[PDB]
């Protein structure tokens, strides 16, 4: 039987499921570690690798793009666990080595590859705390190529009143997520500061990991492919919407948690979010 | 204790020691500075960023 995750249930992801809109034909880039295309709840349509000495992106050697594609677009069948929009059209985008880490030539080469190969989405769960004027051009150009681009916040926490979002969440044009629990409560580690735009789930997350396997992740990374996910079910319903309006219906019908400089606008609300007419609840 | 940053200007060898110190079960990642990495929290990990004379170039904590 299949399990649905709680974040998949607390973004209201079921809601479009039930309208019978699930992802179908929206391309989702996941720009991470790889994704193991061997897994029996994964379905991926194709990708490529810019890491020099991995140059497989159907092998994910360090884990990581494998959890985030697994809550972006797990299979709905009797297996397993479901994703948020998981018809949609998976991309793996390697430019993360085993070890987690990856040169910004390599991930700015990977936001290229998506903006040329038609991505409607492109996920981030990734970040340093630097940015670069190269860095801030792809992003910007995705963007203004119609992508809607969705980043992790970060995992800095808070450091008195200084932002502590990494780039390039930081970035205006990129949608910077947090992190909350089952409760609607921040995580401890979640980055805050003015740039942080909505919060997901991303405290015990169940995905599919790497070798057809599962587990409870941790982290803004988490959080990030909710989001992504939810854009994927949006487009699904109004394929027609612009990245703007996209961008506009998440952040427009939230549910608001906190002061803004540590939840943002609040938590995504993906049936609110794919209505015409939008308010927060 | 989840951050060092007395361990700014250090070499990578003094930071795993102490790092080792307060934290024995520590699984260390030595790291370039000004790369970009996962956004996953693991309680148990340490990430070390080092310059390119492999002195610690960023403060070392826990996640
Ligand atoms: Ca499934
Ligand atoms: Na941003």
């Amino acid at each position: 039987a299949q399990s649905v995750p709680y974040g998949v249930s607390q973004i209201k992801a079921p809601a479009l499921h039930s309208q019978g809109y699930t992802g179908s034909n929206v391309k989702v880039a996941v720009i991470d570690s790889g994704i193991d295309s061997s897994h029996p709840d994964l379905k991926v349509a194709g990708g490529a690798s810019m890491v020099p000495s991995e140059t497989n992106p159907f092998q994910d050697n360090n884990s990581h793009g494998t959890h985030v594609a697994g809550t972006v677009a797990a299979l709905n069948n009797s297996i397993g666990v479901l994703g948020v929009a998981p018809s949609a059209s998976l991309y793996a985008v390697k430019v993360l080595g085993a070890d987690g880490s990856g040169q910004y030539s390599w991930i700015i080469n990977g936001i290229e590859w998506a903006i040329a190969n038609n991505m409607d989405v492109i996920n981030m769960s990734l970040g340093g705390p630097s940015g670069s004027a190269a860095l801030k051009a792809a992003v910007d150009k995705a963007v203004a190529s119609g992508v809607v681009v969705v980043a992790a916040a970060g995992n800095e926490g808070t450091s008195g009143s200084s932002s502590t979002v990494g780039y390039p969440g930081k970035y205006p044009s990129v949608i910077a997520v947090g992190a909350v629990d089952s409760s609607n409560q921040r995580a401890s580690f979640s980055s805050v500061g003015p740039e942080l735009d909505v919060m997901a789930p991303g405290v015990s997350i169940q995905s599919t990991l790497p070798g057809n396997k599962y587990g409870a992740y941790n982290g803004t990374s988490m959080a990030s492919p909710h989001v992504a996910g939810a854009a994927a079910l949006i487009l699904s319903k109004h394929p027609n919407w612009t990245n703007t309006q996209v961008r506009s219906s998440l952040e427009n019908t939230t549910t608001k948690l906190g002061d803004s400089f540590y939840y943002g606008k609040g938590l995504i609300n993906v049936q609110a979010a794919a209505q015409h007419h939008h308010h927060h609840h | 204790k989840t951050e060092w940053p007395e361990l700014v200007g250090k070499s990578v060898e003094e930071a795993k020691k102490v790092i080792l110190q307060d934290k024995p079960a520590a699984q260390i990642i030595v790291l370039p500075v000004g790369t970009i990495v996962t956004m996953s929290y693991r309680i148990d990990r340490v990430r070390l960023f080092v310059d390119r004379l492999d002195n610690i170039a960023q403060v070392p904590r826990v996640g």
